[PDB]
């Protein structure tokens, strides 16, 4: 039995009535449960028996459904409301789970500011170059970031951070962290940051030289 | 999944020994 | 024959926590007291932990009383530590053993042993982190809008405050998420963007404090 | 009121094994069938594996069928998740979770969870070693013995094999036991001592042959 | 209960017959088990219950006493003898055991030949400082190696490790490294390295300056 | 040690129950 969450990111307003639904690959009866997940957090159980609202959640969440469709729906959205909603069928000894919504605050459509900053003379005097690639206030949250080396597309030696939406313009922000070894970071030139997102028309690309 | 000689009753959930 | 073979092991910083398991060949665990023992580097055994048959009453050494725990699985035949707040002296080969012998009896020796996992504990239980700065170009995109900032690499455990000259910057402040590290160790970045003009007058200075390590660190953020 | 609390989360290398365990607070496991679930840096969550009441029946999921084990502790209450040969997308935060609701009935949803440990396994299962040449004193201890060397540094896992000349040069040697550094690396150096007299003609090359990462490093050994 | 093994260290020859003595603290009936342990291997069970040799074990060992005190007796040495050897107690679910005892082949008093190497251009470039003392050819295996930097005495930066006795002339051999940081290195003129062993009457002392 | 209300029998070698 396999879960269909859709959509994948729900993009709404502060009082706005939402739903999201969960789609079975065969009948489940009404054994569904929805929960609710903030990030780095352990996930709250909301809804279960596909409707039956668990005491303590507010009664502004109410979830329907039997057989392969499911709806989950809150009547009037709050700022705490914001987080990703996980469905689940349960039976037997057995769980399985959807692929998630993340239900984010809406504003237009934000493309990224584009920063590259080299390694410090310390940093690389100590024996490590660390090259930083800052994407700066942009909206949807799916933006893809490609290292590039000489020409060279780089693979697995980096790794990125996410801010949560910014309670200002609700916009998010990327950082990306090439990290090489000194000697490693002597044999090339040309150091460049590639950018994708979805208000940008074509891709974005940043770069400086060694010295 | 249930245990061997046990199969999967949707209208209860539980496993039931077949 | 009679076999044992722990995983588990590797290295653990103090205070840090590391559970082993412990599974067997040729026989069930169920009919024996089952033992954790460890070997210092000094050359010395030392008797750790151990439960009875069907768990009805657990041993531990006084050194580990109250930190580690000790369990078992009968059914699937496997023995478990817990090990807890983690001292440089629980460095060590684990071993688990059984009490048992040729002519089983009312009290055995410990015939057979696995053949031991290596369990590390550093002393440092905190490092403070190093921070660079991430230099604004001086030409970029005329006269609008630069970003600069600081890069906190290496330090353990979380978390840090990243503040801004002194805490009066607030504005256009971007404190990235914790990253971690393959040494182990984690890794964050802080941003602001500021006006173009403001950078041949403004001096910038970021205010990184790690309260694990007892680490406050002020670093001037410059064009080159 | 209820709650579960995990440990034991970390880095691992690929192939490597790490053991979970999650203990409880305000009610008695017993009563429960115990879950494991993960969440994938993607977002969402993965069933793991659950642990029927008393044991009788352990299930996984396809994934991690044949590699994880489910343990239940039901007089100290505590479950334990021993993981083997892991891969790179077995990386996720860890959560347990008990079966159960309000009005206890035959099947109940997750209504309890720890908060998570985090598990993360690295690609890199295997590093290649670096070789530093230890070079004579050519001004020291007269014209009668002098030693050199190899230093093998920063490889993972063992072993590691050095010879001298291609195997001709067998006297003299000294291959010591490889050393653990805090970088979870070993490290470990090979010296020979050899006539002084011998360093302005005779050339002495180490031969490093490290089998798990593929890696056949020659090093020079001269004086400055 | 405490266990006491006595000696810690014996010194013997091949065909010799020898014995180690283990005192309980207090009366202990005949629950006593005796252990053979080979460097990086497992503990193999020898004799237990004070007196009863495990079946598969050589008859040339045997152990008696009763009480307080118990001793091992090995009866003609063989080159597959030399190792470590525990003395347990074993009694209700606990047990304790001895400080060990190991066995090494006798020969004459040897001095250390002691050198000192400088870290390699190579390794410093890269940022990392190892600077290694070597202790070749001694005996006995106890010797105390001590870092100095600028005549500051070092500490918990340094690692060690030691060879088994050789085949030809069962001497031992030992290894220390120093690690310090590139930065670190730059510091200090004089990094010195003391050596105290049995076979010199005066601690000797090697040294190098940066160049 | 032993558990509760058991000592520790040296001629036996177990935790034998004890009361006192």
């Amino acid at each position: 039995v396999v879960m269909t969450q859709s959509p994948s990111t729900l993009s709404a307003s502060v009082g706005d009535t939402i739903t999201i639904t969960c789609r079975a690959s065969q009948s489940i009866e009404t054994w569904l449960a929805w929960y609710q997940q903030k990030p780095g957090k352990a996930p709250k159980l909301l809804i279960y028996k596909a409707s039956t609202l668990k005491t303590g959640v507010p009664s502004r969440f109410s979830g329907s459904g039997s057989g392969t469709e499911f709806t989950l729906t809150i009547s009037g959205l709050q700022f705490d409301d914001f987080a990703t909603y996980h469905c689940q069928h349960y039976a037997g000894y057995s769980a399985t789970f959807g692929q998630g919504t993340r239900v984010e605050i809406k504003r237009t459509v934000a493309a990224p500011s584009v920063f590259i900053f080299p390694p410090s003379d310390e940093q690389l005097k100590s024996g490590t170059a660390s090259v930083v690639c800052l994407l700066n206030n942009f909206y949807p949250r799916e933006a893809k970031v490609q290292w590039k080396v000489d020409n060279a597309l780089q693979s697995g030696n980096s790794q990125e951070s996410v801010t949560e939406q910014d309670s200002k313009d609700s916009t998010y922000s990327l950082s990306s962290t090439l990290t090489l070894s000194k000697a490693d970071y002597e044999k090339h030139k040309v150091y460049a940051c590639e950018v994708t997102h979805q208000g940008l028309s074509s891709p974005v690309t940043k770069s400086f030289n060694r010295g | 999944a249930c245990p061997p000689s046990h199969v999967l009753d949707m209208r209860s959930g539980t496993c039931l020994a077949a | 024959e009679v076999q044992l073979v722990e995983s588990g092991g590797g290295l653990v910083k103090a205070g840090g926590s590391l559970i082993l398991s412990c599974g067997v060949s040729n026989f069930r665990i169920s009919a024996h007291t089952m033992n954790w023992v460890r070997r210092v580097p000094g050359g010395g055994l030392e008797w750790v932990a151990s439960i009875s048959t069907s768990s009805t009453y657990r041993d531990y050494a006084d050194a580990v009383k109250g930190r580690f725990t000790v369990s078992r699985d009968d059914l699937e035949d496997f023995v478990y530590l817990q090990m807890h707040k983690m001292r440089v002296e629980d460095t060590a080969i684990y071993y688990c053993a059984r009490k048992g012998s040729d002519r089983l009896s009312d009290n055995d020796p410990f015939d057979a042993w696995g053949p031991g996992t290596v369990v590390t504990v550093s002393p440092a239980s905190t490092k403070g982190p190093s921070v660079f700065p991430l230099a604004p170009s001086s030409k970029s995109t005329s006269g609008g809008t630069a970003a600069l900032g600081c890069l906190v690499k290496d330090y353990f455990p979380e978390p840090v405050t990243v503040s801004w000259n002194s805490g009066a910057l607030t504005s256009g402040v971007h404190t990235f998420p914790a990253v971690l590290q393959s040494s182990g160790l984690y890794s964050l970045s802080s941003v602001v963007t500021v006006p173009s003009s403001s950078l041949g007058t403004q001096t910038y200075i970021c205010n990184v404090n790690h309260k694990p390590s007892n680490t406050k660190v002020d670093k001037k953020v410059e064009p080159k």
